[PDB]
């Protein structure tokens, strides 16, 4: 099942930082 | 006036980006937080000591499953010795079509990794044979992580969460720990080297499902308690016994030979069973000495403030006053934190130390790049043991350290003569480095000027002998166990030496690492190790020692451990606070870490490729050195990529020129300091608001340049980060490249 | 190697810590 | 650039013992020595060296070794001058060392 | 706009501005619109080599407050 | 005062130092 | 003490902590530390005097 | 160990020998250094290995240069220590650190070959250090 | 703010005063010294932490002292 490196992978490198980042951008600038 | 960060009032009423750096720096810092009282602090890092602890298995199980998926663990069983391992395997999209044919390798479908870190060897060598194996245990250690997760999470529930007593309770963690985590678990591994390890290493299948019927000894544990222990080692396995099979093959289960195996080259089983059945006698033993509930034992307490030696008034255990220092271990998590770091300092090096001299995993000592890996890396590991232990050893001295509880003891005399303990160490770093480097430079114009006999080369005989007192013919001193006449060698009353034969035989063989012949180029290279090791101690003890304050500046305590300076008064203050001292010392740290890895390794490059003759010439001069290894070596690397083509090389060739590029960018924020920095974002901030369109938008935080303390951090992390890199490349493809 | 059903099972059990260290790291608090 | 200019062109460089290259052999790496020198000056800072002779000066005031001119650590602006005129001398010289001996020998 | 600073200067005569240039007095009540405090005693100190210590600075907030905050007598 | 106590466990070390050096130099097997 | 009496200060916090001084002055009522002391070496701020009690030296002439 | 035997017999420093460099103008300086190096020590490698352990015929490497070193060093301390005693009590002292009285130093100078019987004098003496109580410290 | 700590073994030498670009120190009158004048600091909200008054402060040790603490909109020193 070597196919789940190509939903692990791009979900980890694109979806994981987009996710997390603008979590923490809006949680820091958050009166 | 933001709610973030949550820890701190001062730093969340902050309209700069500084609230958001000092938010990263401060958030594990659970004694500086808001409103922070001492039973919230234990309490809060006892279930966060649960968090980094369930942070290792699941680690630990990434390196099962990753290997029992992606990697060749049953191809490698069949013959460790060419085949060569998988990590995992690489799913990268920015690959060409010439780099995934380069990387497929190993005999794998896909481009993977060639794992350096020796984990089949030792994942063979304690019975797993199978991908089977290797993924039961990673689902198992998915439960075992898990189970530490919850664990976490119950002990901060109100009335499971535990009182303040229950952390200080001192003497009732070492009878536990010592007994229990120390003793059982050296027990329990010794079970499963007899039951399982030691009948796979036979040729013999004892699996979960067949333990409980087979037993690892045809006696089967009736001369265990009638007290005929020698049963236990009859017959061994024999010298023609080849690994993993019934041929030459033994009923023993504990023996004491000693030397190593003669197919793998590593310590047999049967002495490793023996050695944690030992330890952890020893240690359940040790753990029965400490006052509990059960009115018997030890007290420490009254080990410290005991003032009698018989009747004979002393100041205290071994005449010198060690009362307070019960409640000041105790009652500090600084002074524990600062010291257990360099108890676990001096383990990590102790553990490299005798991993390349004793292999103790199958087939390990002839995979050469798995073994220069481990060496290099637990060396590391163990400068920043010890460099924070001075670190958290000197934020004691400036939060948690009190003189009247701490008067008159012995701590408080080390802070009286303490000018005295800087003088003498900044004698030795003197003493060494004038005639250490005078003795390089003058072989080095010596060699230069075409007579190279007249250099000044000094056998290390003071450590030749200790070679030679422990068994080695090859220098010719005759005592102590190369002089077969010696009391040692025959341990007159007894005869007991059993070890002795096993242990000769190895010692005296130019096929391993132990105990390697040195010669006069060893001699200048252990004296730049105690260059360096002198050296960063004197940064990290005066800065310990003047935490609290000097000449230049008195009450330095009053401005905590991390501060910038004092302004340009009194001639300037750049660089004082104690945090500076450890800051200074890292550059040291790692320097002396290259230079005992400098030298590990190309002591090496010549018994692994039978040129001994290189290195015994050539390591006297530093030219030697620059040309022989720096020079010489580097050309299967940085040919990685080239306009001809690629190979398997080329990640570690990009990896050198990357660490090459972190390490220089760290210097930018060494040599130039904020203030030039601030006045170039303030022209930035103006053409922004001038921009016509782009001033639409505009930030929250103002933008300021990264203070004082900050980008000694940020460029201590981009030198450090470069440092590690630009080696671990080297390391491995100049071994790797050559085999 | 291991079967394609088997890593299933590895994705579906790493659920159970997954689920536990989110409810650690927010008793941790935010 | 490493492999092609600084790793190809040195051969002549280090490999210039025994012979009337000798000298630059010498500088190549007493240079490297110098620009590595300089890093202390740079990196670290004024205040930190004051107080280290601070336990030097009692050593020194013990044997009554006490010199009346009081020893000082270099100022803030002398220690950046010290460590970059250390600096630009090691790094220059290391390309004086071996820009010569890599075209006395193929020139 | 913040921190106004008043002078009354005997006569004409070019000084430096803090904010970076050289402008030029009139004679009588001055007034300067800068941006900190610690321009105006960086200004208030030039204007001593001009045998002027006649200068005080407000503190103009945004809602119009207009606040004298040196000296304090 | 004469240091008893200090001058007591030096010398047992330097003895030590001593006792070593008498095996490097084949004064004792 | 008096004007020329070499002494010698107890203050831990001073630079010239156990060092011997040399008296130039002593006031009457006000300041409570009225004795300057004119020392023969500076400190890092380059000065050679200061001003300490009555109570904090040491006479030793 | 490791081989050391005799450079005398060694087929290497012989082959070292026949390739001389002359180190100054004399033309025979290559040779004049082979036969004087030949009761040294050389290795497998053909060069003679020092011995610093203070076996007596092994005393020319470090026993010998030990005392001819400490002698020299010793003074060098010893006439700078005795200066420094004598221009406390002048006028100035600073002027004559940078400026050196040379009326003064001359005669510590010659005085010097004493030391060992000086500071063996001045230690029984008491006077070589100094009290704990007048020495400046730091805050503890 | 920062805080500015005076100490009670100044001599009114009035060169702090004159030193911190602020002005946040003003002399008031106290019967201990021989200028009969001690500073005091009523407007440590304006400090920008310079320790240019730590500098210019004669007595051994310094009898006025800044401590760094949280840095607002006028103690970074902003124009913006
Ligand atoms: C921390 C441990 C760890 C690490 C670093 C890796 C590393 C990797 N895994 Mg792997 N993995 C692990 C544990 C780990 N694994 C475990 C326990 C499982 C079983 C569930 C898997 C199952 C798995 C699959 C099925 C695949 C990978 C893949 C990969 C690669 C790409 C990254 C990716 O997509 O992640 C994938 C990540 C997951 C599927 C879930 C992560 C599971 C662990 C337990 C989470 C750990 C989080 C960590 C502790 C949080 C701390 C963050 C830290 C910065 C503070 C990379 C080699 C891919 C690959 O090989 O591509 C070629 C791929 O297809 N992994
Ligand atoms: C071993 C690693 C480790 C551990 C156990 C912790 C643990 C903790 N950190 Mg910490 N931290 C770490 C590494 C770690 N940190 C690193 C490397 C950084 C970057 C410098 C930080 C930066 C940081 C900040 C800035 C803060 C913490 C905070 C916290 C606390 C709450 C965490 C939280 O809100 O979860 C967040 C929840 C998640 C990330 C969900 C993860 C789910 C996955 C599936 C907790 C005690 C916070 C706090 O308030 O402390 C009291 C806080 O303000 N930490
Ligand atoms: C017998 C009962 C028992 C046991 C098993 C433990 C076990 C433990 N306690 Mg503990 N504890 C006990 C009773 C016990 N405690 C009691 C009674 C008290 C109250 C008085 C406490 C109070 C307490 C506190 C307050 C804390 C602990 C912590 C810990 C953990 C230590 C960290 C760790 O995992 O290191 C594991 C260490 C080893 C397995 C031994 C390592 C030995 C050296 C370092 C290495 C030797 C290995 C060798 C070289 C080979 C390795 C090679 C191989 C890996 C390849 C560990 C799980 C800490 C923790 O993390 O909390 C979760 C913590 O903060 N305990
Ligand atoms: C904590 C570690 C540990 C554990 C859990 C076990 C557990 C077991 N051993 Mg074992 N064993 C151990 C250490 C351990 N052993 C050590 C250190 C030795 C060497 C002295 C042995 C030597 C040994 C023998 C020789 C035999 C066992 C047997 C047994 C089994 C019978 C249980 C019993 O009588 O009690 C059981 C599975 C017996 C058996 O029938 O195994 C199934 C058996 O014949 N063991
Ligand atoms: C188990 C050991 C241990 C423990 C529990 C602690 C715990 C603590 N230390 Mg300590 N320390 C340790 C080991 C430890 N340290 C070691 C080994 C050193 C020497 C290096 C230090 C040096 C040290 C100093 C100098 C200081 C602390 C401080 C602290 C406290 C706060 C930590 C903090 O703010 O984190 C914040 C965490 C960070 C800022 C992390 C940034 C650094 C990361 C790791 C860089 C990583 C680079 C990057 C990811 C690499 C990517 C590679 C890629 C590009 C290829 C806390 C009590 C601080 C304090 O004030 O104490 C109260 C403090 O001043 N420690
Ligand atoms: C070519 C590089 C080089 C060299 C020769 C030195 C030489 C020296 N350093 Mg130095 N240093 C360097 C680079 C270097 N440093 C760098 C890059 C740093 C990092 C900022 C330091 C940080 C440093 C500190 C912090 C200390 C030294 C000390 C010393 C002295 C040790 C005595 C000795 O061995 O001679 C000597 C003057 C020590 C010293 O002078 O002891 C009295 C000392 O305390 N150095
Ligand atoms: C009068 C000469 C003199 C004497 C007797 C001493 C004596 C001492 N010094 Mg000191 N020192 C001196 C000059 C002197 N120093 C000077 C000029 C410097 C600045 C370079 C230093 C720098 C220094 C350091 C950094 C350290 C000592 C240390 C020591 C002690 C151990 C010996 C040692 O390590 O030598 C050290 C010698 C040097 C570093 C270089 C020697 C300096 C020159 C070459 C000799 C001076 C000769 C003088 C100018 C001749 C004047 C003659 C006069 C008639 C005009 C000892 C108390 C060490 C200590 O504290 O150990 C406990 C220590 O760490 N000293
Ligand atoms: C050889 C041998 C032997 C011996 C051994 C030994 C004896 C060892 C030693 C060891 C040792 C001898 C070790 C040590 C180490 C040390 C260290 C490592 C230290 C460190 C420290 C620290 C770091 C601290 C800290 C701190 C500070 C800094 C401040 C205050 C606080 C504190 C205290 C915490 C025997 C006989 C057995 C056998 C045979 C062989
Ligand atoms: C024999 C021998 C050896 C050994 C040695 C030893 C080990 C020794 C020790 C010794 C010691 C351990 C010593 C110590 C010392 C200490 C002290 C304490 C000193 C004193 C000094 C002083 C006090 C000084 C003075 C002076 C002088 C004399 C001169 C100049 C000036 C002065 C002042 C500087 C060896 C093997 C190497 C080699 C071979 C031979
Ligand atoms: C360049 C530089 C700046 C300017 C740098 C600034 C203003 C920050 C620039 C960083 C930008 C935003 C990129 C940061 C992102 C990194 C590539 C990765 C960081 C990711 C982690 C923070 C998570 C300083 O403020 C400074 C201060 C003191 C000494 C030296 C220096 C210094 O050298
Ligand atoms: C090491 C170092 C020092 C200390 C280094 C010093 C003081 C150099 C002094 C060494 C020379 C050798 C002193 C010379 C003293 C005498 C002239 C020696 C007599 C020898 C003559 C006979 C030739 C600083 O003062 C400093 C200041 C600011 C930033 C960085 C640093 C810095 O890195
Ligand atoms: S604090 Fe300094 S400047 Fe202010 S009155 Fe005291 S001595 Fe003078
Ligand atoms: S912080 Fe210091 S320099 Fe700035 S105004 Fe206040 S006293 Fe003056």
């Amino acid at each position: 099942a070597s196919f789940l490196s190509s939903i692990f992978v791009p979900v980890i490198g694109w979806v994981v930082p987009i996710a997390t980042f603008s979590f923490l951008f809006l949680y820091i600038e958050r009166e | 006036a933001t709610k973030f960060p949550k820890f701190s009032q001062d730093l969340a009423q902050d309209p700069t980006t500084r609230r958001i750096w000092y938010a990263m720096a401060m958030g594990n810092d659970f004694e500086s937080h808001d409103g922070m009282t001492e039973e919230n602090l234990y309490q809060k890092i006892f279930a966060t000591h649960f968090g980094h602890l369930a942070i290792i298995f699941l680690w630990a199980s990434s390196l099962l499953f990753h290997v029992a998926w992606q990697g060749n663990f049953e191809q490698w069983i069949k013959d460790p010795l060419h085949v060569r391992p998988i990590a995992h395997a690489i799913w990268d999209p920015h690959f060409g079509k010439p780099a995934i044919e380069a990387f497929t390798q190993a005999g794998a479908n896909g481009p993977v990794n060639i794992a350096y870190s020796g984990v089949y060897h030792w994942w063979y060598t304690i019975g797993m044979r199978t991908n089977t194996e290797l993924y039961t245990g990673s689902v198992f250690l998915l439960l075992f992580a898990s189970l530490f997760l919850f664990a976490g999470w119950l002990h901060l529930q109100p009335k499971f969460r535990p009182s303040l007593a229950w952390f200080k309770s001192a003497e009732s963690r070492l009878n536990h720990h010592l007994a229990g985590l120390f003793g059982v678990s050296s027990l329990a591994w010794a079970g499963h080297l007899i039951h399982v390890a030691i009948p796979e290493s036979r040729g013999q299948h004892v699996g979960w499902d067949n333990f409980l019927s087979t037993a690892p000894h045809p006696a089967g544990l009736q001369p265990f308690f009638t007290g005929n222990w020698g049963v236990y080692a009859q017959n061994p396995d024999t010298a023609g016994h080849i690994f993993s099979t019934s041929q030459g093959a033994g009923t023993a289960i504990l023996t004491f030979l000693g030397g190593f195996h003669p197919q793998t080259e590593s310590l047999w089983l049967t002495d490793m069973a023996h050695h944690h059945l030992a330890i952890a006698v020893l240690f359940i033993v040790a753990g029965h000495m400490y006052r509990t509930n059960f009115g018997i034992g030890h007290s420490i307490k009254e080990m410290m403030n005991a003032k009698t030696f018989f009747g004979k008034p002393v100041e205290g255990p071994f005449n010198m006053p060690h009362q307070g220092i019960y409640d000041t271990y105790n009652n500090s998590l600084h002074f524990q934190l600062g010291w257990h770091l360099a108890c676990l300092g001096v383990v990590t090096s102790w553990v490299a130390q005798h991993m390349y001299s004793l292999p103790s995993y199958a087939f390990i000592a002839k995979d050469y790049t798995t073994q220069a890996a481990l060496y290099t890396h637990h060396q590391y590991i163990a400068i920043f043991l010890m460099v924070g232990a001075f670190a958290h050893g000197a934020i004691f001295l400036v939060r948690d350290y009190d003189p009247e509880q701490n008067k008159g003891n012995v701590l408080e005399r080390v802070l009286q003569h303490k000018e005295a303990i800087i003088s003498h160490l900044s004698w030795v770093s003197l003493f060494l480095g004038f005639h250490t480097l005078g003795l390089y430079v003058h072989n080095d114009v010596v060699v230069a000027f075409g007579t190279p006999e007249k250099q000044i080369l000094i056998e290390p005989v003071f450590a030749q002998f200790i070679q030679a007192a422990h068994g080695k013919v090859l220098y010719g001193l005759d005592t102590l166990l190369s002089n077969p006449d010696s009391v040692a060698y025959t341990a007159y009353p007894n005869y007991a030496n059993v070890w002795l034969p096993g242990w000769l035989d190895a010692i005296n063989s130019g096929t391993n690492s132990l105990f390697l012949t040195i010669g006069p180029g060893d001699f200048l290279v252990h004296h730049a190790i105690a260059l360096g090791l002198h050296t960063t101690t004197l940064i990290l003890v005066k800065g310990a020692l003047d935490a609290r304050g000097s000449k230049l500046m008195p009450d330095k305590k009053d401005f905590g451990y991390a501060f910038p300076c004092d302004g340009p008064g009194r001639g300037g203050t750049c660089d004082i606070s104690a945090w500076d001292s450890f800051y200074l010392s890292l550059f040291w740290a790692l320097n002396t870490v290259g230079w005992v890895t400098f030298y590990w390794h190309w002591k090496h490059l010549g018994i692994w490729q039978g040129n001994v003759a290189q290195f015994n010439e050539n390591s006297t001069y530093l030219m030697g050195w620059f040309r022989d290894y720096l020079w010489a070596n580097s050309a299967q690397l940085i040919n990685g990529y080239n306009p001809y083509g690629v190979n398997n090389l080329s990640v570690w060739a990009w990896m050198f020129l990357f660490g090459h590029l972190v390490w220089a960018t760290g210097f930018m924020f060494l040599i130039s300091w904020r203030g030039y920095w601030q006045e170039l974002i303030e022209t930035l901030v103006w053409a922004h608001e001038r921009t016509p369109i782009a001033n639409l938008v505009r930030w929250k935080d103002k933008p300021v340049a990264l203070s004082i303390v900050q980008a000694r951090v940020v460029g201590l992390a981009h030198f450090t980060v470069g440092y590690v890199l630009t080696y671990a490349a080297f390391l491995i493809a100049s071994t790797a490249g050559k085999f | 190697s291991i079967s394609d059903t088997q890593v299933y099972i590895a994705l579906v059990v790493a659920l159970i810590p997954g689920l536990l260290a989110w409810r650690l790291a927010t008793e941790l608090y935010k | 650039w490493l492999r092609d200019f600084l790793w190809a062109q040195a051969s002549q460089v280090i490999n210039s013992y025994g012979s009337a290259l000798s000298a630059y052999g010498l500088m190549f790496l007493g240079a490297h020595f110098v620009w590595a020198f300089s890093l202390m000056f740079l990196f670290s800072g004024r205040g930190y060296w004051q107080e280290l002779i601070e336990s030097i000066v009692w050593a020194h005031n013990k044997l009554k070794v006490a010199p009346a001119i009081q020893p000082r650590a270099l100022s803030i602006t002398q220690g950046r001058a010290v460590g970059v005129a250390h600096y630009l001398l090691g790094g220059i010289a290391t390309t004086w060392a071996f820009f010569h001996a890599h075209i006395l020998s193929v020139g | 706009e913040k921190y106004a600073i008043t002078w009354t200067s005997p006569k004409a005569q070019v000084f430096e501005l803090p904010t970076g240039g050289a402008a030029t007095m009139h004679e009588g009540e001055n007034l300067l619109y800068i941006a900190r405090k610690e321009y105006g005693i960086a200004l208030g100190g030039q204007l001593r080599k001009f045998k002027i210590t006649n200068y005080k600075i407000y503190r103009i907030l945004p809602s119009g407050e207009t606040t004298f905050i040196h000296p304090a007598d | 005062p004469p240091y008893t106590f200090r001058t007591g466990w030096a010398l047992l070390l330097l003895a030590v130092n001593f006792l070593v050096a008498a095996y490097y130099f084949h004064i004792i097997q | 003490v008096q004007r020329g009496s070499k002494v010698r200060i107890l203050r831990p916090e001073s630079y010239w902590f156990q060092d011997v001084g040399t008296v130039a002055s002593v006031d009457q009522s006000g300041i409570k530390y009225p004795v300057i002391v004119r020392f023969d070496k500076v400190n890092y701020a380059g000065i050679n005097t200061n001003n300490f009690a009555v109570d904090e030296l040491i006479e030793v002439e | 160990g490791a081989d050391l035997t005799p450079c005398a017999e060694n087929p290497a420093f012989q082959a070292l020998a026949k390739n001389a460099r002359n180190t100054t103008a004399d033309p025979q300086s290559g040779q004049k250094r082979f036969e004087r190096y030949s009761q040294a020590l050389c290795g497998p490698e053909g060069y003679p290995h020092l011995i610093v352990d203070g076996r007596l015929d092994r005393a020319g490497d470090f026993l010998i240069p030990s005392i001819l070193f400490l002698y020299i060093a010793g003074w060098i301390g010893w006439v700078g220590r005795a200066y420094l005693q004598a221009i406390k009590k002048d006028s100035d002292t600073e002027q004559k650190e940078i400026q050196l009285d040379l009326g003064i130093a001359l005669p510590i100078i010659a005085t010097g070959f004493a030391w060992p019987a000086a500071a063996v004098k001045e230690l029984l003496s008491g006077e070589l250090t100094a009290k704990d109580s007048e020495i400046t410290v730091s805050p503890r | 703010s920062h805080t500015v700590k005076i100490y009670d073994t100044c001599i009114g030498c009035t060169q702090c005063v004159r030193a911190c670009p602020t002005d946040v120190l003003e002399m008031v009158p106290w019967d201990g010294c021989k200028a009969a004048q001690v500073a005091s600091s009523p407007r440590t909200e304006d400090c920008v932490g310079c320790k240019r008054c730590e500098t210019a402060c004669p007595t051994d040790f310094l009898s006025i002292r800044v401590y760094l603490g949280a840095e607002t909109t006028r103690s970074m020193g902003l124009a913006y």
